[PDB]
């Protein structure tokens, strides 16, 4: 899938691998800002935060900072330093996202005029790569979409430079027309080169002294790795903007990067009394609407998926963590598992359900004592034998453990578990 | 063109890869189903040089071809005319583009996941140009009871016989999830005559072949009676099928639930919103995948008691 990059990957992405005649200026020149940061290191390796003024703002993946106040603009050293006092470590909410603003970046300020500032975007589609320009850009460019021009580059097509100067440039003014000409063909081939979906410059700024990339937004297509890697490197893909991953998220995540099988988790209300663990990412999403469908999205935990054939040591020890965060605190009417799934075309049940069974087993003894109730649902190859060693361990345990096979509508369960419908 | 029909009775297909359990699994089916010959010819591996593979057509044993390359497969077996490709990712381009210099091949079936998207625009491309329908990537790849079974699709044996997909029933259905085709089989053979054909197309963010390329082969096959559609939250193909009907193009009973609805973690681009769009445009929409079996019912009894669908005789499986 098509995933974020922080607007620094983005720009050193870019400074490092663009191939363009057009002379593009401040390569190179931002640095990173955290809490942790030590500013009088930061200082000594970047000398240039003296020689001019600076503008210092996020980098989390949030859009339209300029508009939103969120960016200070024009200011020494110290006025930067100042203007992150309040900032640094606080929080903020953007939409309906609320988060801490950890993670800033400060770059030289740049002179220009309204009239130096422009759009571009690239972006993919199944029919191919649309090219986006519009000669006003930044803050009040409005309704980009709407206004600006557009060129498709074809699957497997070439960007024809006069298609650029004739089609795309249009309304830009006529002495700038070689050089944003220039740089967008080179801006194409970098996007294609690096395997960017997405990949927006607002404001582009040109003035006399050539081009300034101010502001970048950009998606790279993470599968293209085994063939980009060369040039990524360790590249990071940030999360949205909003609260910090809990650290089973990011246990699971990192679960998940060592094998061909999908391990994901997501926590929606840690607190809540419905845990789901699903084999399939189908039946996740299915088993989730089910429970909301039913009255139950306030209790919803989570919501993920084990699938993709994992091993029984994999899903042990994603099953002992999702046993491990529901029995954290204990909730008044007890708690449900629903260990469901759609029926598997290679995934060996035996295996999987071996290694939820021996967690449930290593986790006996919270999970009586939160009055987990646990539905079981799923069919695949040996299906059967797993089903069986499922309801051995709950006689074994004294954990209440329902089990059903493939005449069970997939979703009954969550009815039964629900008390909407009576347990056969 | 892109052709109606993808799978028969007939039908030889090129497997092309080591995956011996898969062949094995595909004959066993065939054996059921019970075809006149087995439906993998031969198969295609770089990695080695030709040889033989020991492979069992019921109790008797048979040898199947390996080609180190591919044109020997393709002129050695031009009765072939599909290819299943469990290429390994590093290898799912080259090799399926190479396969679509071979004409006699109508349909690819594409195993891997994790092919970069730019890669698959360009498949697509190549394939539309040569008529050629693609099935992934990003799929187990689908099934048709009675004649052909994709690669891994259907599981063992024992699901095969229990969802009765070694003879035809007169339901169609497309998704995007494997995990969920399966489930459909069951859900489809405890509440009808059975499946006709299942296809599922994968979920890379742009399929080889679509929900309405599907629908539309449906719709032309009189075998089909009925079509059960599982659509999903994202993009607006669901409203080409608002469209088919609205247009007359589309004219059979056609059952659709969209995954998805519980998004409360474009408008147009929900579950909810496709599931009322559906439904007003006059397809089945059950109130929740939790009636999507009833829903499936209902159309089917009354596609019986009106004379659309004639269930047939059950016959028994052979030894097995
Ligand atoms: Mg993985």
């Amino acid at each position: 899938s098509a995933k974020a990059i922080s607007e620094q990957t983005g720009k050193e992405l870019l400074y490092k691998f663009i191939c363009t005649t057009s002379a593009i200026q401040n390569r190179f020149k931002y640095a990173r800002v955290t809490p942790d940061t030590d500013w009088a290191r930061l200082l000594q390796d970047h000398p240039w935060l003296l020689s001019q003024n600076l503008v210092v703002k996020p980098d989390q993946l949030i859009k339209r900072r300029g508009k939103l106040g969120l960016v200070g603009v024009n200011l020494t050293l110290d006025g930067v330093k100042s203007w992150l006092k309040p900032r640094l470590g606080q929080e903020a909410t953007v939409g309906k996202a609320t988060g801490f603003l950890k993670n800033f970046l400060i770059e030289p300020f740049v002179p220009h005029s309204q009239a130096e500032e422009f759009y571009v975007c690239i972006y993919a589609t199944r029919e191919g790569d649309y090219v986006l320009f519009h000669h006003e850009g930044g803050v009040d460019v409005g309704d980009v979409d709407a206004k600006a021009q557009k060129l498709l580059v074809g699957v497997d097509e070439k960007l024809n430079p006069e298609d650029i100067k004739k089609h795309l440039l249009v309304h830009a003014p006529e002495d700038k027309k070689e050089i944003l000409a220039s740089f967008i063909s080179g801006l194409f081939n970098f996007y294609e080169d690096l395997y960017f979906t997405y990949l927006e410059i607002n404001p582009l700024v040109v003035t006399k002294d050539g081009v300034y990339v101010l502001d970048l937004a950009a998606k790279v297509d993470a599968t293209a790795d085994y063939i980009c890697k060369v040039k990524w490197g360790d590249i990071e893909f940030p999360p949205p903007f909003g609260r910090e991953a809990y650290p089973e998220e990011a246990y699971i995540a990192d679960l998940d990067a060592k094998s061909g099988a999908s391990l994901k988790l997501t926590l929606l209300n840690p607190k809540g009394r419905i845990w789901t663990m699903v084999a399939g990412g189908g039946a996740s999403v299915v088993y989730s609407d089910t429970i909301c469908d039913l009255g139950g999205v306030n209790e919803l935990a989570n919501y993920g998926e084990y699938s993709g054939a994992p091993s029984e040591q994999q899903t042990y020890d994603y099953a002992k963590t999702i046993l491990s965060l529901m029995t954290r605190e204990k909730h008044p009417d007890g708690k449900i598992l629903i260990i469901g799934g759609s029926i598997a075309n290679f995934t060996n049940v035996a295996a999987t359900f071996k290694g939820i069974v021996r967690a449930i087993r290593d986790y006996q003894g919270p999970l009586k004592e939160h009055e987990v109730t646990i539905f079981v649902r799923r069919g695949g190859p040996n299906y059967q034998e797993g089903l069986r060693v499922m309801g051995e361990v709950g006689k074994t345990t004294g954990i209440p453990i329902h089990v059903f096979g493939t005449e069970t509508h997939m979703t009954a369960i969550v009815g039964m578990a629900l008390g909407h419908r009576p347990i056969p | 063109g892109k052709s109606t029909t993808l799978f028969s009775r007939h039908t030889k297909a090129i497997v092309w890869g080591m995956q011996t359990r898969a062949v094995q699994g595909m004959l066993d089916f065939d054996y059921v189903c019970s075809r006149d010959e087995p439906s993998v010819a031969a198969m295609v591996y770089p990695f080695t040089g030709d040889h033989k593979q020991k492979f069992y057509w019921g109790h008797k044993e048979i040898l199947i071809p390996v080609f180190k390359n591919m044109a020997d497969a393709m002129r050695k077996h031009p009765e072939v005319d599909v290819l299943i490709n469990f290429a390994s990712l590093r290898s799912a381009y080259d090799s399926t583009m190479e396969t679509m210099n071979y004409a006699q091949i109508r349909t690819i079936a594409i195993i891997a996941e994790g092919i970069p998207e730019a890669l698959t625009r360009k498949l697509i491309k190549k394939a539309d140009q040569k008529g050629v329908t693609i099935i992934g990537p990003a799929t187990v790849g689908g099934i048709k009871p009675g004649c052909f079974k994709i690669g891994n699709t259907g599981g063992m044996l024992d699901n095969i016989l229990a969802s009765k997909l070694y003879r035809p029933g007169s339901v169609a259905y497309v998704s995007r999830s494997g995990g969920m085709s399966n489930e459909l089989n069951n859900i489809i053979s405890r509440t009808t005559d059975g499946v006709y054909e299942g296809v599922a197309i994968g979920g890379d963010r742009y399929p080889g072949s679509t929900f309405m390329d599907h629908v539309l082969r449906y719709q032309d096959t009189p075998g089909v009676k009925m079509i059960v559609v599982l659509g999903e939250i994202g993009g607006t193909e669901e409203y080409k099928i608002c469209r088919g009907i609205k247009e007359g193009r589309l004219t059979k009973p056609i059952v659709c639930w969209c995954i998805g609805t519980c998004a409360t973690m474009q408008a147009s681009e929900t579950a909810v919103a496709k599931n009322q769009a559906l439904k007003e445009a006059g397809v089945f929409v059950p109130r929740s995948f939790d009636e999507l079996g009833e829903i499936i019912q209902s159309v089917y009894e009354d596609l019986v008691a009106n004379g659309v669908i004639v269930p047939a005789q059950e016959v028994p499986p052979p030894t097995v």
